[PDB]
C-alpha cells in the first residue's frame, strides 16, 4: 500500500559536490524512513534512521532530512567510496500500508549476526525453503525481515516476523505466495509455488530496535528459478 | 477490505504480546538493581506505549 516514490534514478558527480536523493511517501509515515548504502555483491549497509539521526560509525557528510511527507538524504563532500547505490526505506511491517523500499538511485563518482542458507536452482513449481539463522542478539524478540533483490533490479520488502509471537506481516504481492516462521535459533522462508520471476538474492534483515529499520543484514543467498537445458 | 480488518486484529494481537513480553520485575538485588529492573521496565512501557500509538493511528489516520 505505502509507495516511496524515488528520484533521480542516477546521479553522476565530480568528488566535493553535492549529492540530493529525494523519496516521497504515498502516505504519513513521520519519522518511519531510513536510509541505506549498498556496494555491488554486498547487503546494503544502514546510514540515517527515524528520518535525521545518523547511525554509528558513519560519516558527517551524509544527512538526513524530512518535511512531513517528503525526505532527503544529502552527501556534501563526495568521496570515491561513496559510488554505491542508495534506498530508502518507509513505513513499517505492522503498518496499515506496510514498510516499502525506494526505487533506489545509483551514484557514480569522478555481537549480532545473521546468515541465511538455502538459495539454490529450484525448478518452476518446485517448493522452496531459505532459512535465517540467528545468534547473538541480546534480544529475545525482535522484527525479523526477508528483503529480495533480482539482478540487476532494486531492494523489496518480502515480508517480516516478530521474532516472539507468530505475527507475519507480507507486502500484497507477496501475501499467499511466501510463508515466514520461526524457531530457536533460526527464521525460515518458504516459497510456495515460485515463478522465474522470483530468481533474485534473498537477504534477512533485523530490527534491533522496534522502531522500524534495519541494523543488521545477512550476506544474502541466490535463488534461481530455471528449467534445465541439455550441455 | 477484508483484509484491512483481519490487519488491525493482527496488530493488536502484537501490541498485546509487546506489553505481555514486558512483566514487571522480579525484586532483587537490593534496591539497585531493584531500582535498575524498575528503571529499565518503565523505558520499555514507554516504546510499547509510542510504538502502539503509531501503529493504530495507520488504522484510524
Amino acid at each position: 500500500e505505502l509507495v516511496m516514490t524515488q528520484t533521480p534514478s542516477s546521479v553522476s558527480e565530480p568528488v566535493g559536490g553535492t549529492v540530493t536523493i529525494k523519496c516521497q511517501a504515498s502516505q504519513s509515515i513521520s519519522s518511519w524512513l531510513s536510509w541505506y548504502q549498498q556496494k555491488p555483491g554486498q547487503p546494503p549497509k544502514l546510514l540515517i534512521y527515524d528520518a535525521s539521526n545518523l547511525a554509528s560509525g558513519v560519516p558527517s557528510r551524509f544527512m538526513g532530512s524530512g518535511s512531513g511527507t517528503e525526505y532527503t538524504l544529502t552527501i556534501s563532500g563526495v568521496q570515491r567510496e561513496d559510488a554505491a547505490t542508495y534506498y530508502c526505506l518507509g513505513g513499517y511491517p505492522a503498518a496499515s500500508y506496510r514498510t516499502a523500499f525506494g526505487g533506489g538511485t545509483e551514484l557514480e563518482i569522478i555481537q549480532e549476526q545473521l546468515v541465511e542458507s538455502g538459495g539454490r536452482l529450484v525448478t518452476p513449481g518446485t517448493a522452496l525453503t531459505l532459512t535465517c539463522k540467528v545468534s547473538g542478539f541480546s534480544l529475545s524478540g525482535f522484527w525479523l525481515n526477508w528483503v529480495r533483490q533480482a539482478p540487476g533490479k532494486g531492494l523489496e520488502w518480502v515480508g517480516a516476523i516478530y521474532r516472539g509471537s507468530g505475527s507475519e506481516w507480507y507486502a500484497s504481492w507477496a501475501k499467499g505466495r511466501f510463508t515466514i516462521s520461526d524457531t530457536s535459533t533460526t527464521v525460515t522462508l518458504k516459497l510456495t509455488s515460485p515463478t522465474t520471476e522470483d530468481t533474485a538474492t534473498y537477504f534477512c534483515a533485523a530490527d534491533t530496535t522496534d522502531n522500524g529499520y534495519f541494523t543488521i543484514w545477512g550476506p544474502g543467498t541466490l535463488v534461481t528459478v530455471s528449467s534445465h537445458h541439455h550441455h | 477490505s477484508g483484509d484491512s480488518d483481519e490487519d488491525l486484529l493482527k496488530a493488536v494481537r502484537l501490541i498485546k504480546f509487546l506489553y505481555q513480553s514486558n512483566p514487571p520485575p522480579n525484586p532483587e538485588g537490593t534496591r539497585q538493581a531493584r531500582r535498575n529492573r524498575r528503571r529499565r521496565w518503565r523505558e520499555r512501557q514507554r516504546q510499547i506505549h509510542s510504538i502502539s500509538e503509531r501503529i493504530l493511528s495507520t488504522y484510524l489516520g
